[PDB]
């Protein structure tokens, strides 16, 4: 109300409204799902178009051979944060000959987003990210909020109508975690999860976007006729 | 640009079937003056790596602190710091190699020759060299300074190529290293009798031996040597 | 007052949304992508008859294989064009090749959100970036001040955009020829323009693989207008 | 190197050898010492190979932006000047460049000499490189304005040959260019080994050499 | 440094500071530009509220940017000096780096770019100035006349006016100026420029300034008597 | 943050005016009247000190008339402290020009430089403008005797006769009436004092309430002399012209 | 005084075929008269069917290769996983080298792969960025020993057809991969004999449309 | 962090008033009375030592301050603002003059430098004006004795005699009747004590009054002998006893 003019101002109940408004931009964004087993980690994203003449906005970005994310909200902010991750993953390789741990990648994103919430002039990031990766401690899935909060999860979903997919994964928890050494079945569970967030529209060939990473699988993105198999 | 003041001489090392051995004497020379007699030049990093350093001792102590700080920094927000996400020999080396080359590129080098010896997660032997120029190389045997000229020839008789590594036991490898250290004591004017030796085995882990001495030395034949040519008495 | 980089309660940047209102007031620009090329056309909209219309430059070359049309506060586009041209030529310097249309568009859109308290406000202009490369062929992009860019088969921006876009919805198909696309831009421009369309108050352009980016002469466009009138009177 | 260029009624001829040297060792014998700035502009390379190549390609990018901004092809005078000012920043720093900016613009055919020392000179006839001194003799004695394109191409070719023969650091092959108002035209690569014997027989020159 | 964003968008998509800068131009004295077949004439209003003025030393309204280009303006006088200085520096910088004088179109593009830069830079307000830039390109006999404004947009004009009551004189020019046959001579061009100012000026005494620019750097400013002869002839023909 | 407290000194009003410049001019209108009159053989500068006291040390006082160099002087109207900042800058500029070209700075060039500084404070920096209006009286070999004025907007104009500060409307009317082109310095001196005497808010115009100066070619042969009048000399010229 | 440069010896060789390309180099690393390693790889697979070797000062060579590999990585990120052509890589490498014009990478660099028409390509660089495409090029310590041999046996220089007596040249018949590898091995075996910095081992990287293959051969260890 | 107040905090209001300067002058009005009187052979400056507590040692708080050996200062308004101005005034006398010309600045030029500092606090970013009016008395070879007032705006005026602060209006009227151009220094001190008694409520003695003079050179206060041209400081602060002696002949 009077305390939402900038990010540097707490409200009387201890709330940061500019951060909450940035969180609102994620809810307006298109749905995206993340889930993992012990061997693989999968991202599934519903891409959005402007109209029938337009293309479908890309949702998934590769960060390294073993790591990447999907976005929901302001796409340019995802480009900035993914570029930062690319550099950090790259610094770890060049200097330490070491693949960046997914947990440490989350810690770096948290700290980068936080600086934008405590300083005057700047603004919070207006995007939510789902980071997947495979490192020395196996498969990983992270959820990033622009408040700075990063959370390691078995599965999750963000964006519009994401509560439906999140409930499904909460029921399926015991099943999909056990899908080891079977990438196609893990993707099937992801495609079935994101389907719980759909209304009116359905998953078409240029609508769906999938990405996977695992034990002997580099981070690869599937679009177009490559995802027709899963429709 | 500087000049080295207090210096450490040869560091020698070699691979064997299950790991690596590395050794270095305990002397800190001040030119021709054998100034400091209790200097440790092998510095362990965790339980899987030993960094052996020759050259300027003040720069060695600086590097020692960087490595100590590296361990501290790796533990930060790292539940697997003593397991999967522990520091590897390859990580430690590449870090040093990055620092050494950056420093030479600012014309302000760390006046050292470094050998990183260790065993990786998968049990593979790691042995690589880096120096003040940022020059890096790996070999079954590695040695710095005088060791390169005198120790390598002896150690290469044991492990001449990659295929000789599985055929070489820890007893044979240690014997060769200890013999090389004796030869260096005979012939290197900036060496000492006292030295330290470290073995990093993939089964038995890190064994760090201090206060070793060169023994079984041959000097008796000196009594028969008289003059420099014609003198008989 | 209030921050320039402030979010609204709905999760939108106030300034970006306000710049979009400025673009709605701008003159119409239309782009149509085909397999034979991409056509770009604009409404010149001279404020007075004494204004020499040929000096109105709302269609612009970025490289031999990339063209650009603008709508909104056209003065803001000059630094964007300058950056685009520099990016295109710089990439040719570093890589001895033409730059991808998408990569060029991405480079332009990276400037968009570099505002705060960097420049003091977002750009008040939208761009239609059309071009061709070997990888993805003939392409048409719509670059906004939000930093977002969508690829389009056909797109209209400016004051008559929603009316023109609905018309492009019905008219576009994947087998359009270049000549058909030229007439289609002229048709829709004539429909949404206030004044009567002629060769002096409207301008056409295209980008083909062979000849590259070309702005059409007023004599060439005049013939296409006369060809349009006759084919509409034909039924 | 030996490079030359000269203006004449029908444009400007540009010729150069192809030898690259690293002391007494011949590193290469197939080097392009002529640079394609734009379809109406050429640049020669003499001295530092890397320096000449880098700055002239940088010049070329500068010239292209010019065309985009101004809707007009850059002049030879302005192009040579951009180079001159660019290298002048790094004067005394170790750059080694001897170049000629050849082209046709609104003022007709243009030819500028530009070096790392800071000189920028307009002229009808130039030759730069270790073998320039040998080439000048043939040029000065046979150069006219009323020269046919056929005769002009031969003069520039024969002048390089003269230098390639005597200068140890010049040779390999001859590259020829002709710049018209409709743009530059490449007139081929000519091996000096074969060209020498041909010229000797047909012209009668190089009598002292046995063949 | 002072970084405050003064020029910003409003809910209806307007940058008020740029629009209020146009109001400063509306307040400024009238300026007019007319190009003939082989010349361009720049006319300027001088408000007669200020008498006891020293006309020798008072800053003239038309400024030479180079020997072949001139610039007149309407709006804040102090602001115009900054643009003119920058334009003059750029003109010499262009001669120095490219060995050719600026084209009229290039100079206009530079000045317009400066004006635009001040609409999206922190800590600065827009120039309260619109300019008329006229001249002839080097080795060219085609007349050039451009206009700029605070937003940074620019365009070429057969004839144009800016400043106070510019709406009226533009109305006059739109019906009197024929594109198919522009003022063939200098006399006809000056006469039309004076006529247009007489619709607004008040008295035709020291209130009208005229500057004729011809090809090949031939620029001259008319005197009071020379202009007064035009004022006399116009009104004598009008009495009919 | 800090934005909350920013007055925004460099913005346009809806009518296209600069708020702070207009308000600075309002300040200057309450300042003591300063008059400049240019004649064929010299220039006069006259100015009124504001409600003085008997205990003010007048002979060592200077609030209105300042010397920029040997050829150029200024009369001030507004904040004295602000004026001194600008005066010292102008003095430096005149010396820079002299060092560079080995010639005394032309009057207009000095005036333009100061006026450009004032302009800068209206367009950028976020600072308040200088609440000062100058009358420049000077001589050079190009244009001879010159009178200029500058105000907080940074706009400057040339004059034959001009007033700044309080009651300029009334003062300008009186000057416009009695001024003629063939006028001389001695006549201009009389006009300046008569104009102040009629426009003053004080009961009577006395020597202790005035600062006065002339720039004359009335120096031995082809050269120019600046005369800053002393209290006793102002008293004498008041008697001579028949005011006291 | 500190000398930031060194000489790690070694020699490299790139030959371009009709539909393939090879990049060979010995595996010996040295300082002065000592051997550091008998097997220290010097030729690398940089991605996009490009192989690279920076010979001379190993620390600068390793840094350049490391940077180029990184340049390839970012070329994919920034341009939609587009394949970096050999001609584009060469131009990129020029700019990596000239970015240190006043503190050069003390290396002679060679890259090999396939052009956009599928034909074999070899590019040669000087330490400061001057590059050119070639059919045959040896770089490094024993470059002067090998190049004249390649001029003779690859481009058939000073070779004429018998009977004509210098009137008709030997025709430029293309070489197969098996014929090329023979010239490579004989080049290095001959260089090993007369150059002290050459020996120990020879590692060859062959590039075809199918990918990048390796071959290793021992050399004299004296 | 960073100082983000790069804009003026003092601005013109519609009426032409500079609010913060006016308000600073109001703070000066509330301040304790101080005065200055110029004689033929000297200058005197005086003020009341308004002690905040009787436990406080008022000797440690110096309202009258030496700026140079021949220049002194007193104030009315905010004490802390005065203290820092004195520190800056002392320093600027060296940096902008003594280190250049090898001698101390004349009164008018030091005043000019102080005035400049106060003007800049009236226009620079993120600062308020100084809340003090200064009275600066001094002597130099070519200008003789002088007395200057400096206001928050940066404006300064030379005075024969004046007063600032609480009871300045009444005090200036008192000084107008008593002042003439033939006053000796002792006469000026006497008038200063009479004028100051009217504005003081409580105790009026050497311990509650602070008074200094610019007069004859004091070789006894120089601290060294041997250089004829160095004759000592003209600034002298009167002692508690010296004031009380003149209060008996009051
Ligand atoms: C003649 C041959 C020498 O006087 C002529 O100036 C050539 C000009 C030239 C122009 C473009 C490309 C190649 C050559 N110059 C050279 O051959 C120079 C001479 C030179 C040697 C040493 C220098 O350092 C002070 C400066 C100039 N040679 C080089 O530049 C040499 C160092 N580089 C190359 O030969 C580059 N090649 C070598 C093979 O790998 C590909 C690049
Ligand atoms: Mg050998």
């Amino acid at each position: 109300n009077n305390y939402d003019g900038d990010t540097v101002t707490f409200s009387p109940t201890g709330r940061l409204f500019q951060v909450e408004y940035a969180l609102e931009a994620i809810k307006q964004g298109s749905v995206t799902v993340g889930l993992r087993s012990n061997t693989h980690a999968v991202l599934v994203a519903l891409k959005r178009n402007a109209d029938e003449l337009s293309s479908y906005q890309k949702k998934i970005i590769k960060c390294d051979e073993h790591m990447g994310l999907s976005l929901a909200g302001l796409a340019p902010d995802a480009r900035v944060l993914s570029n930062y991750l690319r550099q950090q993953c790259n610094y770890s390789s060049l200097v330490f000959n070491r693949k960046l741990a997914v947990e440490r990648a989350g810690h770096l994103l948290c700290d980068k987003a936080q600086k934008n919430t405590q300083s005057y002039g700047g603004r919070p990031y207006g995007v939510g990210l789902l980071i997947i990766g495979y490192d020395k401690s196996g498969a990983h899935l992270l959820e990033f909020q622009p408040s700075g909060n990063v959370t390691e999860l078995y599965g999750t979903a963000i964006g519009a109508r994401s509560q439906g997919a999140k409930t499904y994964l909460e029921r399926t928890l015991d099943t999909f975690i056990k899908i080891d050494g079977n990438p196609d079945e893990l993707i099937k569970a992801g495609v079935e999860a994101i389907s719980q967030s759909l209304r009116d529209e359905s998953l078409t060939v240029d609508n769906l976007s999938i990405a996977i990473v695992g034990k002997d699988t580099p981070f690869t993105i599937y679009d177009g006729e490559a995802v027709a198999k899963y429709i | 640009t500087q000049q080295p003041i207090v210096t450490g001489t040869s560091v020698i090392s070699m691979k064997y079937d299950n790991g690596v051995i590395i050794a270095a004497d305990n002397l800190g020379s001040y030119g021709s003056l054998l100034r400091f007699n209790g200097v440790e030049r092998l510095i362990p990093v965790g339980d899987n790596t030993v960094v052996g350093i020759s050259g300027d001792i003040s720069d060695m102590q600086h590097i020692e602190r960087l490595l100590k700080d590296l361990v501290t920094e790796n533990a930060y927000d790292n539940p697997l710091a003593d397991a999967e996400e522990a520091l590897e020999p390859s990580y430690i080396f590449e870090y040093l190699a990055t620092v050494m080359y950056q420093r030479r590129s600012k014309m302000n080098p760390l006046w050292n020759a470094i050998i990183v010896a260790g065993v990786q997660s998968n049990g593979d032997q790691f042995l690589r060299y880096v120096n003040l120029l940022g020059v890096t190389y790996s070999s079954p045997t590695l040695a710095t300074g005088f060791g390169a000229h005198m120790a390598n020839p002896l150690l290469r008789k044991v492990v001449d190529r990659e295929s000789d590594i599985p055929k070489t036991t820890v007893q044979v490898a240690e014997e060769a290293i200890v013999n090389a250290m004796r030869v260096l004591y005979y012939r290197d004017a900036r060496s000492s009798r006292n030295f330290s030796l470290a073995i990093i085995d993939k089964n038995t882990g890190l064994t760090f031996k201090k206060n070793l001495q060169v023994e079984n030395m041959k000097w008796d034949f000196a009594k028969d040597i008289k003059g420099y040519g014609t003198q008989k008495i | 007052d209030r921050g320039v980089s402030t979010f609204s309660p709905e999760g939108r940047l106030f300034q970006v949304e306000y710049s979009l209102e400025a673009i709605k007031l701008g003159s119409t620009a239309i782009g149509i992508a085909t397999k034979e090329g991409v056509v770009l056309g604009v409404e010149k909209r001279a404020t007075s008859p004494l204004l020499e219309s040929d000096s109105i430059e709302k269609i612009v070359e970025i490289d031999r294989h990339i063209g650009c049309a603008m709508s909104g506060l056209t003065a803001d586009a000059r630094s964007m064009i300058e950056h685009a041209r520099t990016a295109a030529v710089t990439h040719n310097l570093y890589y001895d090749e033409d730059i991808n249309v998408e990569s060029l568009t991405q480079s332009v859109c990276d400037l968009a959100l570099r505002f705060g308290e960097l420049m003091s406000r977002p750009f008040g202009v939208a761009l239609l970036i059309a071009g061709h490369d070997a990888d993805d062929g003939y392409q048409l992009f719509h670059a906004e001040p939000s930093g977002t860019f969508y690829r389009y088969n056909a797109k209209a921006i400016g004051s008559g955009s929603e009316g023109a876009q609905a018309e492009l919805l019905n008219e576009w198909h994947s087998s359009l020829t270049l000549k058909e696309a030229e007439l289609l831009v002229l048709k829709i421009l004539k429909q949404v323009m206030e004044e009567k369309l002629d060769e002096n108050n409207a301008q056409l352009s295209c980008i083909t693989k062979q000849d590259g980016f070309k702005i059409y002469d007023n004599e060439k466009t005049a013939e296409l207008i006369k060809e349009l009138k006759e084919k509409e009177a034909a039924e | 190197t030996t490079t030359l260029a000269f203006k004449f009624r029908h444009g400007v001829i540009v010729a150069a050898d192809s030898r690259a040297t690293a002391g007494a060792y011949i590193a290469s014998q197939t080097v392009k010492k002529v640079i394609e700035i734009n379809p109406y502009l050429l640049g020669t390379m003499a001295g530092g190979a890397a320096d000449c190549s880098f700055w002239e390609r940088l010049l070329a990018r500068q010239c292209r932006i010019y065309e985009l901004r101004n809707k007009e092809r850059i002049s030879v005078a302005a192009a040579s000047k951009l180079l001159a000012n660019m290298v002048y920043q790094y004067k005394g720093m170790g750059l080694s460049m001897g170049t000629m900016i050849c082209g046709w613009d609104k003022r007709g055919p243009g030819l500028y000499y530009v070096d790392s020392e800071g000189n920028r000179i307009s002229g009808a006839t130039f030759s730069v490189g270790s073998g320039s001194v040998y080439a000048y003799g043939v040029l000065d004695s046979n150069y006219k304005w009323d020269l046919s394109v056929e005769d002009a191409l031969y003069l520039g070719k024969r002048s390089i040959l003269a230098a390639a023969h005597r200068d140890a650091y010049s040779g390999g092959s001859v590259n020829l260019y002709h710049v018209t108002e409709d743009g530059w035209i490449y007139h081929g690569n000519h091996d000096v080994g074969e060209l020498f014997w041909k010229v000797k027989e047909e012209e009668g020159s190089f009598n002292n050499v046995i063949g | 440094g002072y970084d405050r964003a003064l020029s910003i968008f409003s809910p209806d998509g307007h940058i008020f500071q740029v629009e209020y800068a146009l109001e400063a131009v509306k307040r400024g004295t009238c300026a007019v530009g007319v190009k003939g077949k082989n010349c361009v004439v720049l006319g300027c209003e001088r408000r007669s509220t200020l008498k006891l003025q020293d006309t020798r030393i008072t800053p003239s309204k038309v400024s030479k940017i180079d020997s072949h280009v001139v610039l007149s303006f309407s709006g804040l006088n102090a602001d115009s000096r900054i643009l003119i200085e920058k334009a003059r520096v750029e003109a010499q910088s262009h001669r120095l780096t490219l060995e050719d004088p600026v084209t009229v179109e290039y100079l206009t593009r530079y000045v317009a770019g400066v004006q635009q830069r001040y609409t999206q830079s922190g800590g600065v307000r827009p120039f309260g100035v619109s300019t008329l830039i006229a001249g002839f390109d080097p080795r060219d006999d085609e007349p050039k006349l451009y206009q700029t404004e605070p937003s940074g947009i620019y365009s070429s004009w057969s004839a144009q006016t800016i400043g106070r009551n510019s709406k009226t004189v533009r109305e006059f020019l739109e019906k009197n100026y024929d594109r198919k046959e522009p003022p063939a001579t200098v006399e006809e061009c000056v006469k039309l420029t004076v006529r247009s100012l007489l619709e607004v000026v008040q008295t035709g005494a020291k209130n009208i300034e005229i500057t004729v620019v011809k090809p090949d750097s031939d620029i001259v400013a008319l005197s009071s008597e020379e202009i007064n002869q035009y004022v006399t002839q116009i009104e004598q023909e009008k009495q009919e | 943050g800090s934005r909350r407290y920013d007055s925004r000194t460099t913005i346009f009003s809806p009518e296209g005016r600069l708020y702070q410049v207009e308000y600075a001019l309002e300040s200057i209108s309450h300042a003591g009247t300063a008059i400049g009159i240019m004649a064929s053989d010299g220039i006069v500068l006259a100015a009124e000190r504001k409600v003085t006291s008997t205990l003010l040390e007048q002979d060592t006082s200077t609030e209105k008339l300042y010397k920029l160099n040997d050829k150029i002087a200024v009369a001030v109207a507004g904040l004295t402290a602000d004026a001194e900042i600008l005066i010292n800058t102008a003095r430096i500029h005149a010396q820079n020009y002299l060092k560079t070209y080995n010639e005394d700075i032309p009057v207009e060039i000095l005036v333009r430089r100061l006026s450009d500084i004032k302009q800068g404070y209206t367009q950028h920096g976020g600072l308040r403008p200088f609440g000062v209006s100058f009358i420049y009286a000077g001589y050079d070999d190009r244009y001879g005797y010159q009178l200029y004025t500058s105000n907080p907007s940074g706009n400057y104009t040339g004059w034959k006769a001009i007033s700044v500060g309080a009651n300029t409307s009334a003062a300008q009317t009186l000057l416009q009436m009695d001024y003629k082109d063939d006028m001389k310095v001695d006549d201009a001196i009389e006009l300046a004092l008569k104009t102040l005497s009629k426009t003053t808010d004080s009961s009577a115009l006395t020597y202790d309430r005035l600062e006065f100066a002339t720039i004359r070619k009335g120096a031995n042969d082809g050269e120019v002399y600046q005369k800053i009048f002393k209290p006793q000399e102002i008293k004498d010229i008041l008697v001579k012209t028949g005011i006291t | 005084q500190f000398n930031p440069y060194g000489d790690n010896g070694g020699t490299i060789l790139g030959i371009a075929g009709e539909d393939f390309a090879v990049l060979a180099g010995d595996t010996r690393n040295i300082t002065d008269y000592s051997i550091n390693s008998r097997y220290e790889p010097k030729v690398f697979d940089c991605g996009d069917n490009i192989v690279m070797s920076a010979n001379g000062f190993a620390a600068d060579g390793d840094a350049l290769v490391k940077r180029f590999k990184n340049s390839v990585k970012w070329y994919h990120f920034d341009h939609n996983d587009k394949k970096l052509s050999i001609n584009s890589a060469a131009r990129n490498i020029q700019h990596l080298l000239y970015s240190r014009r006043f503190f050069p990478y003390y290396v002679y660099n060679i890259i090999a792969g396939l052009d956009e028409d599928g034909k074999g390509a070899v590019y040669s660089f000087d330490p400061v960025g001057s590059y050119q495409r070639e059919q045959c090029r040896a770089g490094g310590a024993a470059a002067s020993l090998i190049m004249p041999f390649l001029d003779n046996q690859v481009n058939f220089k000073n070779q004429y057809e018998p009977g004509t007596n210098g009137k008709v040249k030997k025709p430029l018949k293309y070489l197969s991969v098996e014929e090329v590898i023979k010239l490579v091995r004989d080049s290095f075996t001959s260089a090993t004999e007369r150059h002290i910095q050459v020996g120990d081992g020879l590692e060859i990287l062959i590039v075809t449309k199918d990918g990048v293959r390796k071959e290793f051969y021992e050399l004299k260890r004296d | 962090m960073t100082d983000r107040y790069s804009f003026s905090l003092t601005t013109f209001s519609p009426s032409g008033k500079l609010g913060q300067i006016d308000y600073a002058l109001t703070a000066v009005k509330q301040g304790v009375t101080s005065l200055g009187i110029k004689a033929t052979n000297g200058v005197v400056i005086a003020t009341e030592k308004k002690s905040s507590s009787p436990l406080a040692m008022s000797e440690t708080l110096s309202k009258v301050s030496l700026l140079t050996p021949d220049i002194g200062a007193v104030y009315s308004g905010m004490g802390p603002d005065y203290r820092v101005l004195v520190d800056k005034s002392r320093k600027v006398a060296h940096t902008s003059y003594k280190r250049i010309y090898g001698e101390y600045p004349p009164t008018k030029l030091l005043v000019s430098e102080v005035a400049k500092i106060m003007q800049e606090a009236t226009q620079s970013g993120g600062v308020r004006p100084f809340g003090v009016s200064l009275l600066i008395a001094g002597h130099d070879e070519f200008n003789g004795f002088s007395l200057y007032q400096v206001d928050p705006s940066g404006s300064y005026f030379p005075w024969k005699a004046t007063a600032i602060g609480k009871g300045s209006v009444a005090a200036k009227t008192f000084l107008e009747k008593r002042w003439n151009d033939e006053l000796e220094l002792e006469d000026a001190i006497h008038i200063a004590l009479l004028t100051l008694k009217e504005s003081v409520e409580g105790e009026f003695n050497g311990d509650t009054i602070e008074l200094a003079i610019i007069g004859d050179e004091n070789p006894d206060l120089l601290g060294y002998t041997g250089i004829p041209t160095d004759k000592g400081p003209r600034f002298r602060k009167l002692t508690s006893q010296e004031i009380n002696d003149r209060l008996e002949a009051l």
